[PDB]
DNA sequence: ATGGTTGGGTATAATGGGAGTCGTCTCGGATGCAG
DNA sequence: CTGCATCCGAGAGCTGAGGGAACCCAACCAT
């Protein structure tokens, strides 16, 4: 199928972004009827929730990196 | 531009990983009052005021300098966090 | 329902909608308890339904409910939720922030590419807690409260406080932003150099990126607080680190206007 | 300094009074000075004669009205925040048809605001202006069908809120249909109602083809008129019981009732002219002897059929034509609001007549005047067309008074405007200035009246033309509308004349706006002057013909923002209109009659007229305008001086010897300078600051209130606890700063204590403000004429003055649209200087010229150089003024002076000048083989001089354009904009920082910015900004504590705005629940909302 | 912006949308112009 | 404190609404015109929504902390942080059912 | 460098019996050229008293 | 008040209304009575030409402690 | 670097180019009075001739600048790319050219004056149409582009 | 002990209201027509 | 039972700064 940008955006899985976009009453009533769960995949939902967006330094690929010097690493190795 | 930014960007596969490493190293330096630094006393970042040269209070510059020096090891799943912090406190109170 | 500074009262339309609903509900209960004929009960139920509709979505079926003496429709909960002025677009995707300022921009030809000229008063107001802590380190004030009272009045500020401020901002960067922000380059990080006067000094080579001129344009200044924010600003948002356009890959910070003429 | 003037066009008539559009309209609406027996039927008189008699029985009849004198003068109203108004009394008589007794009583109806001499109003102590509104004229129009070609739609339009629009259209089927109140139905029913037989319609519309065949319907025609009324009622109002009298009343009110439908004088005139028929009243039909009589429907149908059938002599209407658009001025809007209020008063009268005891009743008890006063207050306080008057300078007020707006109540909407409503129509020529208009979202919707235009009694803009007879231009001037203008060929004003005979074989002319070339015989009318094409603001730009329209627009708009200066000068190059502009603004003072001056003072002028009467004029001194600028009048006369009629007595703001003086004449050089004039920036010399150039006076008002509180009344007093004497030095014993004390941010102006046993609640100077306290005003309860709000005992106001000099960050502008911010102030020794040692004052970047195409500034600079060396000023009217040869001759004389001066002292040509002459010889600017003096003269005649660099002493490698330029400081000053905040007040609901400098607010980080933060990948910066800096209360408290304690800020939490969102979504009966990874509920409210 | 392979974690959707939208204001004039882009 | 990972939205039953509410609003009164204090059973009553002042009941019997969870016998107001006035809801019991317009229009 | 005038409280006032306001008086006085005949002299106060 | 205004031809003062009411009425009680007859205003009253500024957007919180006070 | 009025050199060829046009005009009128051309063809021919004249004037202006005054400020600004485009230079020196009515159709008479010579009232008034139309176009375009940018950001944000 | 508050009563006859809007475009259901 | 084909109603249209209409009558509860 092919749909314009507005209709493609309004058909997303996340009810938070769709509700904050346009046609708020329709999105909200459909989501409430369906009992939809928002998994917080995109950026707007995380911004609305005041969380760390899954991009840049907030990406799971990089945000768990640790840093340590050689002296402490050697001490842990002896331990 | 920050000195040696090109090398720092080439030292990592992703720039956000470099940013995370720099921020975490800066936090570690700030928490212990710059007593855990790996820089020699003549590589120390200086700042010039009327009274004289003192230590640079900005920890991010310290982190960039140490990352440039290459004496820091960084990666994923190196050491448990609790043990890491305890050992950090052991070497540098 | 709050008392304004002038002693008058200010209230939300939701209170009036709830009052109408409560009045109709109470009248319906009284009429039901009296065994009224079915025409009155039907009218009462219709009015209660209309009141509930007005509370939930005023101005959807029929003429919107208005306050007497005015033509302004009352704003229901949905009106609060939706629209350009609604909760989502006005308070969730965008907020007003602390540690920020705004001023007119002036050409900064003597600045380096990574530097911006910041007025002394703006820097003193923006970095006030850092300045208080650093003055505590020195002997300027015995405690933070004394530092705050001293910095409170303009004529109570001395010379060494300016040096303390200069030491505070050493190595740190601020974010400059010009509205409208059409691309990511509309926000950029700069090292502040303290200047006199009331105008922010901007490097000539970033004017094309900001789409800024000097016929009255104003720009806003923000201060990243934590170590993570400062690292992000210095490594990923430094002006000298953003030289090529993200859209085409061609240089975006380049000589323009007088520079080409001279060369 | 001598003034020399160019130009050949002679103006037969002078400019009309520039504020007449307001004054004449209001005077005609009020008719205050016309005796009641001779009052016409316009204005509020017409409203009175229309609403009355209030027929019920009893009949209340209007006899006459009068207006009393204002209770307080204008200045007293200004100080006490009162409205300058006059009481209105109407004398009425109540008669009883059954009895006969007449009770006559003059009833007070309320107050009507009075317009001052300059054309403004004083509403609640504030100066306000009513802006005229342009809208669609009432009448009958015919437009092409957009959907289907070859068919046309007829429209009948009344005045706004005076009836429904009625549409007529021939349906594809072939029958005609009328749409009213969005209800399509066949028109043949209404035609049958009005009493039309088949024979009449067939004879009247038969010739036009098959339309008349499709119009007849025997089912409808067979029905009698009354039955047709019932059928029409059931079609228009389905369900409503079809009573005979009720249907009569409904149909009468729809199209025949004078109190609901009213085609104005404009609509009547337009209908009569378009349809070639005669109206009896202002309605479409008449109800006489239980029968409807037609007035407009049959002519309209005839015109529609003729137009659809292609009969010659019938044309469609252009809805943007200025003959179909009209102007509602202040008087008409006020009269309409008065009519609404009078209708409400009529309702109240009728109700009281019904309910009141008929035995003991008088006109006074029946009439309640509250609705009329309420309507007038609403119109004069909340109407979008009533605007806070702009008085930055006299030109600002003059411009504002001539503004025409398409927006407002009943007007257009800014978001739904296309292109037809914003373009300059051909008929705008001489009626609306095509240049002056706002640049933002209001472009094309707000405009200005042309200089020579006059709005007639019907609302159509008229422009003047000279009558030409037999190729001879006469002195007769005819004011014509656009419709009349379309029928003639009008010659251009710049056509050559010898005596008064057109001395040109080919004449440029306009035919219905189309340019054409015609012989002198065919010309019927001639333009009066080029000045009539543009507005007053555009007429103040010299060399306007050398400027692109966009930059002329910018200059015209930006001349309004000029700030008055304490040393203002008139421009070196003027257009010759500054004296009329100053005179018509009522800013300066002129002698009423021939006389002699007796006393001169800084606040008073006493003149002895030849009548022997002494007349004293007080002078307004250091009075705060609405925009904070200081407007004062300074005497320009000496004791014993003889003054003729119209001679200047005192200079107004931004005026010098009766000439408009908005800025200063400064020496400018057009050259780049070290990047300090990069991208429109401007470099100025410190010599401007040394001699107090561009120094302005500004006044700020600070207001405080002492009211009643439950814990005790507020009180202004000197004794406030826990403040040292150093902050109470300047306060007097009454708690108010003494006059003349200097105040800085944080200083106390008015002391106040509130029951907390009391606490400090004084008013202090906000950050970034201050100056010298110049005035204090105290208004207490009980004072005559004082009307405070209930509960407030008294009010204290403080007026504080500032002397603002030019500084970096201030805005400067010329009259040609070149605007710039001061970027650098250099010492005098660093400025480029002439070989005689005179330094320049301003350096302008040449890169602003080639792409903006405003060449008028270059010609102004050349003429300014000539005037600087010749010591004179020049008048150069627009489109007929200084040309290149005249300026070259003037520059030749200026060079002769400039060089003979040097040569007399015994000096030759400098070596640096020789090098520059060699370089220019290589550049091809001078001819090789001439003496150095000849080359220098050639360069000077090209407007260029040898210039030296102040830092090195070496000359600039090429000759540089240098001359005098007129530059004005703009109201956008950086002092009023600079603002910063760390922490402050927060909003009630969202708990987010407030906005605005006054509230000590923070800057808004909008969606565009957040998107940029996301595009950089700066997740942590965004998270800090969205919680720790806006609405995470615990987060921001902990962040401030950690920063002041030296640690790093903690991790953020859920913002309060999301909690508000959850609470508001649950209130709509929607269960929003936050869950963790294991699908278990997570309580984000910390157990504060769980029972 | 760096003439090198893109880093993992870059929010390319926002960058793409901004990049497309930027020229449209003022750069694109007005079947043809901005209406064509909107229709597409 | 577990991290928030998903947000669910669903219809609310009358039982859910009654469990949300701390009490039924029976009167249309907002505040008293003399004392500027909330009226009993009104739209601002402190017994339903919480105290205006932190750790202080309406009648002043308790004005100190440590009384968390205690409801004053005279006034019926719990002693807790005043911020609970921005979280706690009330409810109105309709005599007859009414349709939610969102699902109708 | 300094001016004091009788019965005037600030620069933005007028003097009875005087055509010019105080601002213009300052502007005129700023054009005064004074020669000190003594090298050691550092400051002087000139006094003016006049009646119309 | 309206009857007094109609007969006298201008807005009456509080003392005249109090005198016209009779015994037990002074100007002070009349001011208080007019004071207590006031009705709250809407927080969403449009300010300025554009439909974006409301009255309630200019109302600060004076109850909750500021970050400086908490620290 | 400086800007004077004499720096906007008007080429001599322009005069000839105008006279030639005034020649063809007459021919065209003859071809319309004898039935060989209709209104539409004559209108198109006038537009074509004036367009070609404008292009030729542009070429002559720039050839003159390059051959006689290689260091002219306007020429240097245009050639270096610092500021200005050839159309603006042509309007400055040669002639403005054809103008559009508010209905969108061209006028029959062109603007034969440059900005250096000074315009008459009639040419200024006709050019006001294009100026106003461009301003209103900008005013609507900025809002429409903002709306498009918001929609694109919202559809691609994930 | 005191004012301010709360509910109840008034008897010729009195019997379907009243305000009103117009220069926008685009998208998706809804209804009625030919095949 | 398809397919067209209007026909009507619903919902949007840049940011930011700044915008200012009765009287009486008698019982009853809080404090
Ligand atoms: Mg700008
Ligand atoms: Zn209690």
């Amino acid at each position: 199928l092919l749909m314009g940008v507005t209709k493609s955006a309004l058909s997303t899985k996340s009810w938070l972004s769709a509700a904050s976009f346009q046609n708020t009453t329709h999105v909200l009533t459909e989501a409430a009827i369906a009992g939809k769960k928002d998994e917080l995949i995109g950026l707007k939902e995380n911004v609305i929730l005041g969380r760390l967006i899954p991009a840049g330094t907030g990406s799971d690929f990089v945000r768990f990196t640790q840093v340590v010097d050689q002296k402490t690493l050697k001490a842990i190795e002896e331990a | 531009a920050e000195p040696g930014i090109d090398k720092l960007f080439g030292m990592v596969d992703s720039k956000y990983r470099l940013t995370v490493v720099v921020a975490k190293r800066a936090q570690q330096l700030l928490r212990h009052g710059f007593k855990n630094t790996v820089l020699e006393p003549e590589e120390r970042p200086k700042m010039q005021t009327l009274e004289g040269l003192f230590d640079d209070p900005n920890a991010v510059t310290w982190a960039m300098k140490e990352l440039l020096t290459g004496r820091l090891v960084f990666g994923e799943n190196l050491v448990p966090e609790d043990r890491l912090q305890k050992e950090m406190e052991r070497l540098y109170p | 329902m709050v008392q304004v500074d002038g002693g008058r009262f200010a209230t939300s339309d939701l209170n009036d909608l709830y009052r109408r609903l409560i009045n109709r509900n109470n009248r319906l209960k009284k009429l039901l308890a009296q065994g009224a004929p079915e025409i009155i009960i039907r009218n009462e139920k219709r009015m209660l339904q209309e009141a509930v509709d007005a509370l939930l979505d005023n101005g959807r079926r029929g003429a919107p409910v208005t306050n007497p003496g005015s033509d302004r429709p009352l704003r229901s909960l949905t009106d609060i939720l939706s629209g350009k002025q609604g909760r989502f677009r006005q308070n969730l995707l965008g907020k007003r922030v602390d540690y920020s300022g705004r001023s007119v921009i002036v050409v900064g030809p003597q600045l380096k590419l990574h530097q911006c000229g910041l007025p002394k008063r703006m820097a003193l107001e923006l970095f006030k807690p850092f300045l208080l802590k650093k003055m505590e380190e020195k002997g300027i004030a015995p405690n933070v409260k004394a530092a705050r009272r001293m910095l409170e009045r303009q004529r109570d500020i001395k010379d060494e406080v300016w040096d303390a401020l200069e030491e505070v901002i050493h190595g740190k960067v601020v974010l400059l932003n010009r509205a409208p922000t059409l691309h990511r380059l509309g926000i950029q990080a700069f090292q502040p150099v303290l200047v006199e006067g009331q105008s922010i000094q901007l490097h000539p080579l970033v004017c094309e990126a900001f789409n800024a001129d000097f016929d009255g344009d104003q720009m806003a200044v923000h201060v990243p607080l934590s170590s993570f924010a400062q690292a992000e600003a210095r490594i990923q948002m430094l002006s000298a680190h953003n030289l090529l356009s993200p859209a085409s890959g061609e240089p975006l910070a380049k000589p323009s206007r007088d520079i080409i003429l001279g060369l | 300094m001598e003034i020399k003037r160019f130009g050949r066009i002679r103006e037969v008539i002078p400019l009309p009074p520039l504020t007449e559009i307001q004054v004449e309209s209001y005077r005609r609406a009020l008719q205050a000075d016309v005796p009641p027996e001779k009052r016409e039927n316009v204005g509020i008189q017409a409203a009175f004669r229309e609403t009355f008699p209030i027929e019920e029985g009893l009949v209340l009849d209007f006899l006459e009205y009068r207006l009393g004198e204002p209770p307080f003068p204008q200045d007293e109203c200004r100080e006490k925040d009162l409205t300058y108004q006059a009481p209105l009394y109407a004398r009425l008589q109540l008669i009883h048809k059954d009895t006969g007794l007449i009770k006559e009583d003059e009833v007070f109806l309320g107050h009507i605001p009075l317009m001052t001499e300059d054309g403004s109003f004083i509403i609640n102590g504030a100066d306000r202006v009513i802006v005229s509104q342009i809208h669609r004229s009432p009448g009958v129009y015919f437009t092409p069908d957009p959907a289907r070609p070859g068919r046309y739609i007829a429209s009948i339009i009344p005045l706004p809120k005076r009836g429904p629009w009625i549409d007529l259209e021939v349906e594809p089927n072939g029958v005609v249909s009328m749409k009213v109140n969005k209800r399509k139905f066949p028109l043949v029913l209404l035609l049958r109602v009005l009493g039309y037989d088949q024979e009449t319609l067939a004879r009247e519309l038969g010739a036009y083809g098959e339309l008349v065949q499709g119009l007849m319907d025997e089912s409808v025609f067979a029905m009698r008129p009354e039955e047709a009324l019932i059928r029409l009622f059931t079609l228009l109002r389905p369900g409503d019981p079809p009573k005979r009298d009720k249907a009569v009343a409904y149909v009468y009110g729809l199209i025949a009732d004078p109190r609901r439908y009213d085609l104005g004088e404009a609509g009547r005139y337009k209908a009569e002219e378009k349809l070639g028929i005669r109206l009896s009243g202002r309605t479409l039909a008449r109800f006489e002897d239980g029968e409807f009589k037609d007035e407009v429907f049959l002519p309209t149908l005839r015109y529609l059929f003729a137009l659809t059938a292609g009969v010659p002599g019938h044309e469609v209407d252009d809805i943007d034509h200025l003959g179909n658009r009209r102007i509602r001025t202040v008087g008409e809007l006020m009269t309409d609001q008065f009519r609404v209020g009078l209708a409400r008063l009529a309702r109240g009268v009728r109700e009281r007549m019904l309910m009141g005891s008929e035995d003991s009743l008088t006109p006074a008890k029946l009439v309640n005047s509250r609705p009329l006063e309420a309507a007038i207050r609403e119109f004069f306080s909340r109407s979008q067309l009533s605007q806070f008057k702009d008085e930055t300078n006299p030109l600002s007020s003059l411009r504002h008074k001539r503004r025409i707006s398409a927006l407002g109540p009943g007007g257009l909407t800014r978001e739904r405007a296309g292109f037809d409503v914003r373009d300059v129509h051909r008929t705008h020529y001489g009626r609306i200035c095509p240049v002056e208009t706002p640049e933002g979202a209001n472009i094309g919707l707000i405009t200005s009246l042309a200089a020579y235009a006059r709005v007639d009694e019907l609302g159509f803009i008229r422009t003047p033309y000279r009558r030409v007879v037999g190729g001879v231009v006469t002195d007769e001037v005819v004011y014509m509308t656009a419709t009349e203008e379309d029928r003639y060929t009008i010659a251009q004003a710049n056509t050559p004349l010898e005596g008064n005979r057109i001395a040109a074989e080919r004449v440029v002319a306009r035919r219905k706006g189309e340019p054409v070339i015609v012989s002198p015989e065919e010309v019927e009318f001639m333009d009066v002057s080029p000045k009539q094409v543009f507005s007053v603001n555009t007429n103040l730009i010299p060399f306007l013909e050398h400027d692109d329209a966009n930059r002329a627009l910018m200059g015209s708009n930006m001349q309004t923002q000029a700030v008055p200066l304490i040393r203002a000068q008139a421009p070196v190059v003027m257009t010759g209109l500054e004296e009329r502009v100053v005179r018509d603004s009522l800013a300066a003072l002129y002698a009423e009659e021939d006389g002699e001056v007796a006393k001169v003072d800084g606040n008073r002028i006493v003149v002895r007229y030849e009548d022997g009467r002494l007349v004293e004029y007080p002078l307004r001194r250091f009075y705060r305008s609405n925009q904070g600028t200081a407007l004062d009048q300074r005497p320009r006369v000496v004791v014993g001086q003889r003054v003729r009629k119209g001679d200047l007595l005192a200079d107004g703001p931004a005026s010098e010897n009766g000439f408009l003086a908005l800025g200063q004449n400064v020496l400018v050089a057009i050259m780049p300078f070290d990047g300090y004039n990069f991208e429109d920036a401007i470099v100025i010399s410190e010599e401007l600051l040394k001699r107090d150039f561009y120094t302005s006076i500004h006044i700020e008002r600070y207001e405080i209130e002492a009211r009643d509180t439950k814990l005790g009344p507020e009180r202004i007093t000197r004794d406030i606890p826990h403040l040292s004497e150093a902050a109470l030095r300047d306060l007097d014993e009454e708690g108010v700063v003494r006059i003349g004390a200097e105040v800085k941010p944080g200083d106390i102006l008015v002391g106040r204590t509130s029951f907390k046993d009391v606490k400090d609640t004084s008013l202090r100077v906000p950050p970034g403000e201050g100056g010298i306290v110049v005035r204090t005003v105290r208004l207490r309860r009980g004072d005559p004429g004082v009307e405070l709000k209930p509960g407030v005992r008294e009010v204290v106001r403080v007026y504080v003055a500032q002397k603002r000099k030019l500084q970096v960050g201030d805005k400067l502008a010329n009259r040609h649209g070149n605007k710039g911010v001061v970027a650098k102030i250099l010492p005098v020794e660093d400025m480029p200087h002439l070989p005689d040692g005179t330094p320049v004052d301003v350096i302008l970047n040449p890169l602003g010229v080639p792409s903006r195409m405003n060449l008028g500034q270059i010609l102004e600079t050349h003429l300014g150089l000539a005037g600087y060396f010749l010591g004179q000023r020049y008048i150069s009217p627009i489109f007929d003024g200084a040309k290149e040869p005249e300026i070259k001759e003037l520059l030749a004389q200026a060079f002769e002076v400039y060089f003979g001066k040097r040569k007399g002292e015994g000096f030759g040509v400098d070596k640096r000048e020789v090098e520059v002459l060699r370089r220019a010889e290589k550049l091809g600017l001078v001819t090789p083989g001439k003496t150095p003096e000849e080359q220098l003269k050639e360069l000077f005649l090209q407007g260029k001089v040898v210039l030296y660099d102040g830092r090195t002493g070496e000359p600039i490698e090429g000759p540089i354009v240098v001359g005098q330029m007129f530059i004005m400081k703009l109201y956008h000053m950086v002092e009023d904009k600079m603002h910063a905040r760390s922490t402050g007040p927060y909003s009630l609901i969202t708990q987010q920082p407030l906005g605005g400098k006054a509230q000590f607010g923070g800057q808004r980080f909008g969606e565009m910015e957040v998107w940029a933060l996301e595009a950089y990948g700066a997740a942590h910066t965004l998270q800090e900004m969205l919680t720790l800096k806006s609405d995470d209360i615990e987060g921001r408290n902990a962040a401030y504590e950690a920063i002041i304690k030296g640690e790093d800020v903690p991790e953020p939490s859920v913002p309060e705005s999301f909690r508000v969102l959850v609470k508001e979504l649950q209130a709509l009966a929607l269960d929003v629940q936050t869950l963790d990874e294991k699908d278990n509920p997570v309580d984000i409210f910390e157990g504060l909302a769980s029972k | 912006s760096m003439a090198r392979p893109v880093s993992i974690g870059e929010a390319v959707g926002i960058v793409a949308a901004q990049s497309i939208g930027e020229p449209g204001t003022q750069l694109t004039m007005r079947t043809q112009g901005l209406p064509r882009v909107i229709e597409l | 404190k577990k991290e928030v990972r998903k947000v669910r939205i669903a219809l609310a039953s009358p039982e859910k609404i009654r469990s949300w509410s701390y009490g039924e609003v029976e009167k249309p009164e907002t505040i008293n015109y003399r004392t500027l204090k909330p009226e009993r059973d009104g739209l601002f009553d402190e017994r339903i929504f919480g105290p205006i002042k932190d750790y202080e009941c309406a009648c002043g019997k308790y004005k100190r902390q440590r009384f968390e969870g205690k409801v004053c016998e005279r006034c019926g107001v719990e002693v807790t942080k005043s911020i609970v006035r921005r979280y706690r809801m009330g409810h109105i019991e309709l005599a007859t059912p009414a349709a939610h317009i969102w699902f109708v229009k | 460098t300094s001016v004091y005038i009788e019965d005037v409280l600030h620069e933005f006032s007028t003097i009875p019996g005087v055509k010019e306001d105080v601002v213009e008086i300052i502007l005129n006085l700023k054009e005064l050229v004074v020669r000190f005949l003594n090298p050691s002299l550092q400051t002087v106060t000139l006094l003016l008293k006049a009646e119309g | 008040a309206r009857q007094l205004q109609q007969e006298l031809g201008r807005e009456p003062t509080y003392e005249e209304i109090a005198e016209a009411m009779g015994p037990g009425w002074d100007a002070k009680r009349v001011e208080e009575t007019l004071k207590i007859a006031q009705e709250p205003v809407s927080l969403e009253t449009p300010i300025g030409d554009e439909k974006d500024s409301f009255y309630g957007d200019f109302i600060p919180d004076e109850h909750l402690p500021s970050p400086v006070d908490a620290a | 670097i400086t800007i004077g009025i004499d720096d906007a050199v008007i080429p001599e060829e322009k005069k000839q180019y105008l006279e030639e046009a005034d020649r063809k005009l007459l021919q065209i009128e003859q071809a319309y009075e004898m039935g060989f051309l209709t209104d539409r063809e004559r209108y198109d021919q006038i537009l074509q001739l004036w367009t070609e004249t404008t292009e030729k004037v542009t070429q002559a202006v720039f050839k003159n600048f390059e051959e006689n005054y290689p260091f002219n400020p306007l020429y240097v600004m245009a050639q270096s790319g610092a500021r200005g485009n050839p159309q603006q230079i042509r309007q400055l020196c040669g002639l403005r050219g054809l103008m559009q009515k508010p209905s969108g159709e061209t006028f029959e008479v062109p603007v034969r004056s440059s900005f250096r010579e000074g315009l008459t009232v009639l040419e200024y008034f006709i050019s006001s149409h294009g100026a106003r139309k461009g301003g209103a176009d900008t005013a609507l375009r900025t809002a429409d582009s903002g709306y498009l940018t918001r929609k694109l950001v919202d559809v691609t944000h994930e």
